[PDB]
């Protein structure tokens, strides 16, 4: 017995180089804030962790997002705090401007720095092609600098993503979830969200890296160009396998599972059977095609695949031809 | 046995009615113009004060009793604004025959009866806290049938002004809302309104 | 019957509402209240209708309805848990606001205190948007953190339509048809200041 | 039998001559005022008739006093405030400001101008010599005013005289019992008050005049400069009378029922019996003997006299030599 060992192919011993304080979160001291700086306009949104409000500083009067986290263990909550304040200042990571309590209850919030975001699903409906291309590559900035700082996110879904499309902002934001990269270490493969799971996370896999965030951005970009969201839409965890095997085929799987010697739920033998990989062309149709170039499916495949060593690094997919026209631009 | 007046006042429901002197109303000045405000005055004042009525008709002396009933009230209105009503009435406030405050931060400040009209029929007898200044509506089901013209829209206003050593202090409290211990701002109610009035 | 059932039954339980199993049955939501309730392991049995193994009958009975209670305080924050209060407060199972000019709005349970044993349950009314005590004397015993300084506020940040508007009238105080000045009431507390 | 007639010696037919309307005060027409121009500050005082409350006059920011009438016929309402207005300027004679009414139940309120009041403790107790010799004029001014103007007060007492000691002003107020004197009229014999009713009342003679005005500036003015008040305190009318001849003696009253030819209720019969007209000297001890001089005396009997038409005049009154030492500053 024994699943194959893995390691990152970036960025895989810069947690080993850091004094401990960088990555051990339990040891961080919160140092708190006071609350009645900041007061309550309008609730924004909501969560399994997490409920979230607009609110005003009385300082100097601008306004603020809280994110009121709910009872969890307070590892959790440090593990959090830590990432934010480590990743802080990186490019279009979300800026933790504050951390507050209630004095009794003592419930924990965190206050973020405002974000304007666009209807996001109203949005998308219209994303042309190039903002298809802009925004990957900002979100892939944000993932290339995170890696590079040794946490991974565990959590990339388009929730997970603040649009203010008037500004051409945005911002990747919930860190709830992200963890840092410790080369050896066997994580939990209950992450993410369902249709933005790895298959290395439904194969009870542990040893995962960075290029888990690659899997659930593909997800993404599969779902923004073909103009089917979401793309992978399993019904339970064992069928959202099933329904990446019906895309990438079944052969590759059985490779996946050999080369790393994984140990597959005798479940999953029962309802996988044998499917052919199907050409990305084939989820092309009308409404989609203007959203679909060669570049933007050769993208797709190299970051699409079982095998998380073969998906592209987030600094690689950067120099895809994909983003050509994009850096270009962004040449002033 | 006992006196209309005493009966009246002892029923369940008028609780917060005194029994005025008989003093008051045998001096007919003080009941001007009362006459021209209730059916069967004469008869129903002799009620009133417990006199030889004039018995034959079985529902004529149940239109009587009302008439004696709705001129009570309407003296009882007069009554209290008096020097020796208020001091009647201040009695059963010492000892919260008209209830107490239900607003938290009141605490339990004992109340007493307002009319918000003078006219009878228009509205039941309300409750006027001292200390938060507003009107309450009893608690108790058997006050929802009083009228409040036999108070008055005057009672309380005017106690005040005889005893001003009386009025309690403004409450030291107020509520604050909080949600997980933030306070809600002011804005979030504009917000709310108009999610209601777009509705 | 089921526990959770018969308890919100009970006499003065009226401003409960009914916890779904799988909200309990999620370690996830009661996470910290273990350090809250004594028997906590056999409170939750209790609750959930499982299988027990006196007056210790008793006094997990207590830890039973105290952790119910505290559940109920983070379950009635929920979507879920709203939809139900909010099925309830359209009913005015919560009673109606006595202020004169707020005209029977119905109000909503909501605690001083977050803390068990501080206060008893209070209602909010969301026209005049104060908090008043029930006038009913069988939710005088009923804990004000089974329910939380945060219900009201939260239900309508969640459905702010409910929201009703501000009261059109307001108490105007008329000594035979004159108005009384402020400068009354200032003079009113100056005297009962000195006595 | 039936008793003589009587008439004024001052101001006999003043209203005779004066156009109806300014007497005939049943067809006054009460023009209202704007009641929420009036605020309630405080209680000020009581009566059979009334409630008064200081307020403030909110369009201006100013102290008005506002008497509000209890239940009367309309008549008397319309008297008072005829009366009032009819007056209104004099000298020393309240000025009715404005009137206004409850809309909804109608009770109706006089405003007066504000007066600032000391309390009969303070002052008549304390008043020296001259105080009470300045007073008294003053008094005499709005009375000899009201009679010229062909009004009798009826009611003159110290809770009807205003003084503000420190700004040297006084003001005759309530005239609700105040009546226009039309030459053989009779009028009621129940006014003003046990203590200061006149011999004409007390015996039931109606035909009375602006002289019995005068009766009762005695009984204030003998109760000032003896320091004993109410000076005539009678336990009933009856018993008011045998108190009145007990001092000025049963001659002059039995010559006065006589000229008059006044029948005399039978339970006077054996009541008065037989008393001596006792000195005015005989009333003066050490704690008032400050205020009592000779011009004091001789005034004071000049005014209460049995015969009402032997008494002083207002006009004449001032003349009297107790005020020369008032009017000569009066005159600087
Ligand atoms: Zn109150
Ligand atoms: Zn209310």
């Amino acid at each position: 017995s024994g699943p194959v060992p893995s390691r990152a192919r970036v960025y895989t011993d810069v947690n080993t180089h850091r004094p401990r304080e960088y990555w051990d979160y339990e040891s961080h001291v919160v140092e708190w804030g006071n609350q009645d700086d900041y007061q309550l306009v309008r609730k924004l949104g909501r969560g399994k962790y997490s409920e979230v409000f607009e609110a005003i500083n009385i300082t100097n009067n601008e306004k603020v997002v809280v994110k009121i986290l709910k009872p969890v263990k307070k590892k959790k909550i440090k593990r959090e705090i830590k990432i934010l304040e480590n990743l802080r200042g990186g490019p279009n990571i979300i800026t933790l401007a504050d951390i507050v309590k209630d004095p009794v209850s003592r419930t924990p919030a965190l206050v973020f720095e405002h974000v304007n975001n666009t209807d996001e699903k109203q949005l998308y409906q219209t994303l042309t092609d190039y903002d298809i291309r802009f925004y990957m590559y900002e979100i892939l900035k944000a993932l290339d600098y995170c890696h590079s700082m040794g946490i991974m996110h565990r959590d990339v879904k388009p929730h997970n993503v603040m649009i203010d499309h008037e500004h051409r902002k945005l911002r990747l934001i919930d860190w709830g979830l992200a963890e840092f990269y410790h080369p050896g270490q066997e994580y939990n493969v209950r992450v993410a969200s369902r249709y933005f799971k790895g298959p290395e996370l439904l194969v009870d896999y542990q040893m995962y890296d960075y290029s888990l965030d690659m899997w659930s951005l593909g997800c993404m970009l599969a779902s923004m160009i073909f103009r089917k969201e979401p793309f992978f839409h399993g019904h339970d965890n064992y069928d959202q396998l099933v329904r990446i095997a019906k895309v990438l085929g079944t052969e590759d799987l059985y490779d996946y599972i050999d080369k790393y010697n994984i140990e597959l739920d005798p479940r999953f033998n029962d309802i996988l059977g044998r499917h052919s990989r199907k050409r990305w062309e084939r989820f092309v149709h009308s409404e989609n095609q203007h959203l679909v170039s060669p570049e933007a499916l050769d993208f797709l495949d190299k970051l699409l695949r079982y095998d998380h060593q073969s998906r592209l690094t987030a600094r690689e997919a950067m120099e895809h031809p994909y983003f050509y026209t994009v850096v270009k631009d962004q040449a002033r | 046995e006992v006196s209309w007046i005493s009966w009246f006042c002892g029923l369940r429901g008028n609780e917060f009615f005194c029994e005025v002197d008989e003093d008051y109303i045998q001096d007919k000045f003080n009941l001007t113009g009362l006459n021209e405000q209730v059916p069967h005055y004469r008869q129903a004042l002799d009620m009133i004060l417990d006199l030889e009525p004039d018995e034959d008709n079985p529902n004529q002396s149940d239109l009587i009793e009302q008439a004696a009933e709705m001129l009570y009230g309407l003296i009882h209105a007069r009554y209290i604004l008096t020097n020796r009503g208020i001091a009647q009435m201040l009695e059963k406030y010492q000892q919260g025959d008209f209830g107490y405050c239900p607003r938290v931060y009141c605490e339990n400040q004992p109340m007493l009866p307002i009319g918000l009209s003078d006219i009878p029929g228009e509205a039941m007898v309300k409750l006027y806290c001292p200390k938060c200044m507003d009107v309450y509506t009893p608690k108790s089901s058997r006050h929802h049938h009083t009228d409040g013209a036999y108070f008055g829209t005057g009672f309380p206003h005017m106690l005040f002004m005889v005893h001003p050593e009386y009025r309690p202090k403004r409450p030291a409290n107020q509520f604050v809302p909080r949600l997980y211990g933030f306070k809600i701002h002011p804005m979030a109610y504009q917000l709310q309104l108009q999610a209601a009035s777009n509705f």
